């Protein structure tokens, strides 16, 4: 086994996934520390619980009782936590004007740093809801046995990058609910732009459908705004996982170009495929015959010098375990030239840049009527 | 990467302000113990292909139960991939070099490698005797500079000391 | 999550109606077959860690572009995820097996997989292939029909099993395409 | 030639201009390449957003 | 729906493992059990009618007064209610007790009944008046042979024990 | 320590209920499965220091360079170790044996097992070496009932797919 | 997040080959064009408070209607967040020319900004303007060459780090275009 | 206090790692830089009472209304306070360049700077008149002799750009 368990059981998962790429870990106030050390934490603590949103000077009076409590140590960070998702502030970015499974949906990502598994879950925490308010809503998320085995008393809250993830679905979610590092929780759903001047504005709600229904958010919602991408770790996958950006000018026969060659790569692919199987070991007769032919041709070694030898026989010290065989620099460097050599796995990188292709297609043949057409 | 420039970059970041003058310091020291690491770069890629030669040949020269049996080493392709996997950390121990933190050679060799190497029955050990190998044919004065060899020196038991 | 029992009583309240004999009787052969399914799902748990490496690593040496630089396969942290991919997949199936009914795999795995492969840039193509590696050498292993092991059972015919088995995988195999 | 990397080159005009390809995104300068290239015998047409 | 296979593969789930041996004793105590409580789920859809009948006339044998006023029994359509409702319930010991946990019996009948009956004025006495008559009338040696009749016992305990 | 009673008597608790009959059919199959197994106990303490003796020399027959160098198997001392940490997982294969649930053997052989062996230079193939003989070396029908015998395969399986 | 260090080095490595000769030989052009790459970040460090307040006063005062009710830079709130982003572009600028690369601009700051200033209603045209500013005044403080700021320093051409700054503050506002 | 070295151990403590040749390249740096800065604070502490003497009178050569009315300069006394917040923060100047990075300079000036003197009705423009009245007067070669003086000049703009 690979692994022992989930994000809570063990930290296997944290040690070989995205995780150790971001700037998504946690945070401590060690100790006795200046205000150096007290502003970054702080700081830290506010851009996850809030979600990068902006908090003015006068908005952070509110929240400065709570702070103060924690700049002491007296307050453990899941307490001081507690304090700001209490605070009217919190209250008013969230609470106060959204539709309830965007809210709910929130103080997971805040408060637990994951998305929703399922709707019966997020049915429990809206029954919770009607039961005991906003309030116990809130202690019922800290007190929870998974926030504490994962984050303890100490640290802040973060995205959690565990490489189980219960539902996949769930994991596209969790990229889509944070949009990377530029976006915040404003931008995301549009209460800046429904309130009136800046302010009052009711916040929207998406996937709704996906919570209810087997959906799956969409491979741009994941792909554009993601922590995925802001802890991006430079790779060099022929793949992109950076989706192309949509070209003007398109037109259907550019489409049915590529739907053709689409099908056509792979047909080519099954058929490399399954001759693949067949090569075996072509070369394995005439290596069976070299086997074969053994007592000729293999020789045993002279002790001696570079001087007092026959030429051509072999000192105990050029028995190196790759000249045994015969092999090179060349044979130990071989599989890293493979991809433009290889006729199988030159297949498979053309047939996903035609597949990012087809998509990018697929959004541009969908405008209509007032196209400028080339 | 793990680096100076990433990690006083990131750190001002978290930090919330402009870099200050302590970044600015660091980066100078970057460029100050820049040159001797690159003249430990430059000659590790003059001569890389004789340290893949004696760095495995001493690595089945202490192990021979490798070539014995089945196990990790049965036929001549195995011990390709063996000579492979060396280059690879050469190649890494280059790359984090040349940076000069020992950032590509963890997010590239180290993380997740544990998995890896319990999964398919690969020893440790091999791997520590080539690269000690490696350690004990080094000369300060022949060779790479004094200083290039402290960097080399340094790289290297990161990689043991991660892979042990 | 649903096992056969649940199956049962789902459709049989879709029918608005008590339980009656021909589900039952169906759910008896369920309960005879017990034994298999048992036996079945404890030869597939154990030595489930060699059919992993064995599938991906045949991955791998079909198709010697992975481990390639810029495949998937290619950074060593790139493997590592691999193959933690096909151990969690092979264990949702080792749990439809235990369950008799598909809905631990649909809800809890297969539920916007393509999501997540499209959306990390990982060949779907390869994906199956290592889906399809897992099928025959669990079938193998189902079947007591392994080169490297042949433990002693009382032997039997267990054929409907190794068709649920194969439609399991059959059923991730075609949901990652 | 610009995927991945970024060049710097000089215009007709005395001006310089950086030319980059960064995550399949082309730029030149302030604004982004909207339409990829168009082969015209005597080099390429890129076709582009917003007047640079 | 919790049942033993549901717990067990839900647990192993949450653990983040294969299904160990554990889980399967488990599922080999069910097929243990099994064979009981599909007697008895056997021998319910069997004279169900009757039960409906001896419970609702023991259930306004009890009390009388719902049907005297307005309040719960005002016309014969509420006393079909009255029966319907037990036949609901009737159902749901068929259905938790051919899964053999109590899961559907909670979540279709349980599961909000509180806000439900306390909302509508739905005294829960009457429904216990109901089923400790069933429990009474409980023929043991004669119609469910042992243990089919102990399983019976059982799921009817966990109704009256979820309703009051 | 997982077991059946431990993931029942958990999971209700988890759940917040009074033990329903799913649990309690959970219990009915482990004190169904548990004479099978605990024959498979008895016959492990009977002849325990046998298998000691077979499995560590057959853990050296395989590999021969544990007493060639310094490496592991240096002095007769560690030898004496080599053993002893053998029975150590059979005495663990043995308490999980007895409970039944691979509990004891997962919170007190297997976990933290993977820091300590790669730092202390352990490798892992010698031990999957001994375990992969004594699979070999139960006979069925002679030695041990099919019951305990598939148990204590299952067992020692479990141990293998950790360690591996 | 990538310095011009781990740029050679990922080019290296798409090249899946040691670094040799000539990519070092860039990256000593680097080292010996450092302390004036040094110099050039301490030049936007202290300046750049005061060329973001006239950077977006510059802005206000060329489109006069931000000013205007119900435009984005009427409520005083408005302003202040104005201002902020302001500082936090002029940041990352700044810390790509630290690192001689654009990998922490593009992750951290200009991935994610497009949609986002789109989400707000934030006119993107507006926004590349006091880019655009930022941009010649930052060029300004970067030659010596501004008006109510001379500082002395030893005399030399820097005109390849210019055009260097030159296309981070292009590529900020081709990201917000 | 953010320096060189708090700034690496504290990234590496928060990493959770030992020290790499990163945090060490990044030392060295402060210990490069050191002469220049070094040289810049002997001369601080040299004429520091004349640099208050200068500063103090071009900020009420600027700002003359502070000596009309009450506001912030009625008396001689208030006029004695602000001569000994200028040597405060010269002081500072001193401590930061000693440390070499914006440290105590931030911590002991600047932080909290805004709600004093937004309460106590200090204006700031004043004291950014002393300042730049200070970056004005220097003459490189004849007093700090170059970088020294550079040195100086980035802390003391960073004290302008803190306050405004
Ligand atoms: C794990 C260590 C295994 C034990 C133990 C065992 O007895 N065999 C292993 C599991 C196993 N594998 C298969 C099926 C296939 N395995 C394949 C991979 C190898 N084939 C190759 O050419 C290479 C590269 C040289 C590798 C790594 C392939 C391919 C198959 C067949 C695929 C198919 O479509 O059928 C099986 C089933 C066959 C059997 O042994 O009975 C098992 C049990
Ligand atoms: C010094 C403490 C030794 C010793 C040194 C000698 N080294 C010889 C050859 C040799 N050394 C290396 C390692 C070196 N080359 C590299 O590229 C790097 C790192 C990038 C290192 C650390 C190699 C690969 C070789 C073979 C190629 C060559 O000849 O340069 C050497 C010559 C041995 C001989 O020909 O007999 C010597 C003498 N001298 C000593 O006295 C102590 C033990
Ligand atoms: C049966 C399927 C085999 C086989 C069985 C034989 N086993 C022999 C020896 C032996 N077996 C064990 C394992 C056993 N002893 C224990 O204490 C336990 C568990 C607690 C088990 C499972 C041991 C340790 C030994 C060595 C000590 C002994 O001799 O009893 C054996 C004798 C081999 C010989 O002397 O040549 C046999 C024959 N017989 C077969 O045909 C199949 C393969
Ligand atoms: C001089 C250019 C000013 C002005 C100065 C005044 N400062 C007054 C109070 C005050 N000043 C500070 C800053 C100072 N204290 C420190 O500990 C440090 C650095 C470590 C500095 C730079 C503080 C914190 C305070 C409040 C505490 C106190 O009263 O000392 C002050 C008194 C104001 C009042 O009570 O109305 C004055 C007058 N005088 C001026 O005319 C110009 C603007
Ligand atoms: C050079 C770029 C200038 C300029 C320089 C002059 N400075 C004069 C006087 C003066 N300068 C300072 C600052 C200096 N003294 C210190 O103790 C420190 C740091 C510890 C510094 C940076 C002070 C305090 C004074 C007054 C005391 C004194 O006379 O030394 C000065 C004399 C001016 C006069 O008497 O008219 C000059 C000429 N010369 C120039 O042409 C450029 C602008
Ligand atoms: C609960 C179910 C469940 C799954 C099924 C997985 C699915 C999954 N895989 C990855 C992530 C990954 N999965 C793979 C796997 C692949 N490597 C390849 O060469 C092949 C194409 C393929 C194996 C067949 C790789 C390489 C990554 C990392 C991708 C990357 O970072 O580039 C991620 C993103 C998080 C992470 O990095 O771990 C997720 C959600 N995770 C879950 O929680
Ligand atoms: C970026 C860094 C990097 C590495 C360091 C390697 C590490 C590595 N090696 C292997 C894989 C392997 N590595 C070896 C090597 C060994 N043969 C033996 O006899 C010795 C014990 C040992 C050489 C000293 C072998 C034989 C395999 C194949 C194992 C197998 O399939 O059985 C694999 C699995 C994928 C594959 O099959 O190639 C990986 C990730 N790969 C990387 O990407
Ligand atoms: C608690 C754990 C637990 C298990 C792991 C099983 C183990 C188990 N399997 C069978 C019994 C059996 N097991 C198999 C299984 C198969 N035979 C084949 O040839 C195929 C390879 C394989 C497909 C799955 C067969 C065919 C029988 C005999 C037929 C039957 O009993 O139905 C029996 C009957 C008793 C006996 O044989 O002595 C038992 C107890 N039951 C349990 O209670
Ligand atoms: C599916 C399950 C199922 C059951 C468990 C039974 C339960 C049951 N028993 C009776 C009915 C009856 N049950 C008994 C039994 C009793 N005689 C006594 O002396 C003892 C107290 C007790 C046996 C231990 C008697 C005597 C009657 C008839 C009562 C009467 O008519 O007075 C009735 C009414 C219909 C009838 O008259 O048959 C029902 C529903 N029926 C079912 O369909
Ligand atoms: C509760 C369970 C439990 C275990 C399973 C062991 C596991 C274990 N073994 C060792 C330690 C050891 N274990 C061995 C054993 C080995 N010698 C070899 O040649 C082989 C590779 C291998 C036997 C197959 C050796 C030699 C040491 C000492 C290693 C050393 O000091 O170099 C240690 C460190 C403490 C010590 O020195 O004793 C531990 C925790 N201990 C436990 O508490
Ligand atoms: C830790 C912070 C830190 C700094 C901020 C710099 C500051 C600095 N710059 C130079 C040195 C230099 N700095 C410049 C820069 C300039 N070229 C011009 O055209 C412009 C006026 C200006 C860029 C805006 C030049 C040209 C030199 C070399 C001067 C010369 O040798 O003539 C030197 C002397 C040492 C050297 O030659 O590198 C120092 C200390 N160094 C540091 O360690
Ligand atoms: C890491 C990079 C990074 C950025 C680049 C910013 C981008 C950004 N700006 C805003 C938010 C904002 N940005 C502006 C700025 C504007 N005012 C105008 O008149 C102009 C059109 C424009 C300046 C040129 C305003 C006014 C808001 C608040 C909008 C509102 O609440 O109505 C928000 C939402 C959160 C908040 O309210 O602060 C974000 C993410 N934030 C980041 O984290
Ligand atoms: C309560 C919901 C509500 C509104 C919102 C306004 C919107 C509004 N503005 C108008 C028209 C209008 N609006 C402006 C622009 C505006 N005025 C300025 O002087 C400046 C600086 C402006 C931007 C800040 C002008 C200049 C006019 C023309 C009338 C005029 O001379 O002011 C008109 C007249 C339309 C017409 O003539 O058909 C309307 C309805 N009216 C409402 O009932
Ligand atoms: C009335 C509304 C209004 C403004 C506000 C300004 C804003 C402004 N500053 C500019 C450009 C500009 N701004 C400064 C910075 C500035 N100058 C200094 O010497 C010091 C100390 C500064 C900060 C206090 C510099 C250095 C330049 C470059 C031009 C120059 O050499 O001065 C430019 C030219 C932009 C371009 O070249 O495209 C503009 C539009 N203009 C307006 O119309």
């Amino acid at each position: 086994r690979v692994l022992d368990g989930l994000d809570t059981v063990t930290q296997d998962s944290y040690s070989f996934s995205r995780y150790v790429l971001g700037p998504f870990q946690p945070s401590v106030l060690n100790a006795n520390s200046s205000e150096y050390e007290r502003e970054i934490a702080i700081r830290a603590a506010y851009r996850h619980v809030f979600g990068n949103a902006y908090i003015m000077e006068e908005e952070l009076a509110e929240v400065e009782v709570t702070a103060s409590q924690y700049k002491l140590g007296n307050l453990t960070a899941k307490e001081f936590i507690r304090a700001l998702a209490k605070s009217s502030a919190y209250k008013t970015r969230f609470f106060e004007g959204a539709s309830q499974y965007r809210f709910v949906e929130l103080n997971f990502m805040h408060l637990l740093g994951r998305a929703p598994d399922t709707q019966e879950e997020v049915a429990t925490h809206m029954n919770i809801y009607h039961a005991k308010g906003f309030d116990a809503e809130i202690d019922s998320y800290i007190d929870s046995e998974e926030y504490d085995s994962v984050f303890g008393d100490y640290n802040v809250p973060f995205l959690r990058f565990r490489g189980a993830y219960t539902p996949c679905d769930s994991f596209n979610k969790q990229c889509a609910l944070k949009g990377g590092w530029a976006n915040s929780d404003k931008a995301m759903g549009g209460a800046a732009l429904s309130g009136y001047n800046g302010s009052d504005g009711r916040q929207m709600c998406d996937r709704i459908s996906a919570y209810v229904t087997s959906d799956t958010t969409d491979y741009e919602s994941v792909a554009g705004n993601s922590p995925l991408l802001t802890t991006s770790p430079n790779w060099l996958a022929y793949p992109d996982p950076a989706i192309a950006p949509t070209p003007a000018f398109i037109s259907p026969q550019e489409v049915r170009e590529a739907r053709a060659r689409v099908e056509k790569l792979r047909e080519a692919y099954n058929e490399e495929i399954a001759k693949t199987q067949a090569r075996k070991n072509a070369m394995a007769p005439f290596r069976a015959m070299v086997e074969d032919m053994a007592p000729m041709l293999d020789r045993g070694v002279t002790f001696g010098d570079p001087m007092l030898v026959h030429p051509e026989a072999k000192l105990p010290e050029n028995e190196s375990a790759l000249a045994d065989l015969g092999g090179k620099s060349s044979d130990y460097k071989r599989f890293w030239s493979t991809m433009e050599t290889n006729t199988v796995s030159r297949l498979e990188r053309d047939l996903e840049e035609a597949k990012a292709e087809l998509r990018v297609l697929e959004k541009g043949v969908d405008a209509l009527t007032p196209m400028s057409t080339s | 990467m793990k680096s100076v420039i990433t990690t006083t970059i990131s750190a001002a970041d978290a930090a919330g302000r402009f870099p200050s003058s302590s970044d600015l310091e660091s980066i100078q020291g970057n460029i100050q113990r820049a040159s001797a690491r690159l003249e430990a770069a430059e000659k590790l890629s003059g001569n890389h292909e004789a340290v893949v030669k004696e760095a495995g040949d001493a690595c089945f020269a202490k192990y021979s139960y490798l070539k014995n049996s089945g196990e990790a080493g049965d036929s001549q392709e195995k011990i390709n991939k063996c000579y492979r996997d060396v280059d690879h950390y050469m190649r890494l121990i280059n790359y984090s070099l040349v940076v000069g933190g020992t950032g590509p050679l963890d997010e590239w060799g180290i993380a997740g490698s544990r998995e890896v190497y319990r999964t398919l029955n690969l020893p440790g050990s091999a791997y520590i005797a080539s690269f000690t190998f490696t350690r004990d044919r080094l000369c300060v004065p022949r060779d790479m500079s004094s200083q290039a060899g402290v960097e080399f020196v340094a790289a290297l038991d990161y990689v043991i000391n991660s892979l042990s | 999550m649903l096992d056969a029992f649940s199956r049962v009583v789902v459709n049989s309240d879709s029918k608005a109606a008590y339980v009656g004999g021909s589900d039952l009787q169906s759910l008896k052969t369920f309960i005879s077959d017990g034994n298999k399914r048992l036996d079945a799902v404890n030869c597939i748990v154990s030595n489930a860690s060699c059919i992993v490496s064995d599938a991906i690593s045949g991955m791998i040496c079909e198709n010697p572009g992975l481990i390639a630089p810029g495949g998937n396969c290619y950074t060593n942290r790139r493997m590592a995820a691999c193959l933690r991919d096909g151990e969690i997949i092979l264990r949702y199936v080792s749990y439809a097996l235990l369950a008799g009914d598909s809905s631990v795999l649909d809800d809890r795995c297969l539920n916007g997989l393509k999501e997540t492969y499209i959306a990390l840039g990982v060949p779907t193509a390869s994906t199956s292939r290592a889906v399809s590696i897992m099928k025959a050498a669990s079938t193998a292993f189902i079947m007591n029909t392994a080169s490297g092991r042949k433990i002693e059972i009382a032997a039997g015919d267990c054929q409907a099993l190794q068709s649920e088995a194969a439609a399991y995988f059959d059923k991730v195999g075609s949901a990652v395409d | 030639d610009v995927v991945g990397k970024s060049v710097t080159v000089e215009t007709m005009g005395g001006d310089e201009v950086t030319i980059s390809c960064m995550k399949r995104k082309l730029v030149v300068g302030s604004s982004a390449v909207i339409r990829k290239d168009v082969s015209c015998s005597n080099g390429v047409i890129h076709v582009i957003k917003s007047v640079l």
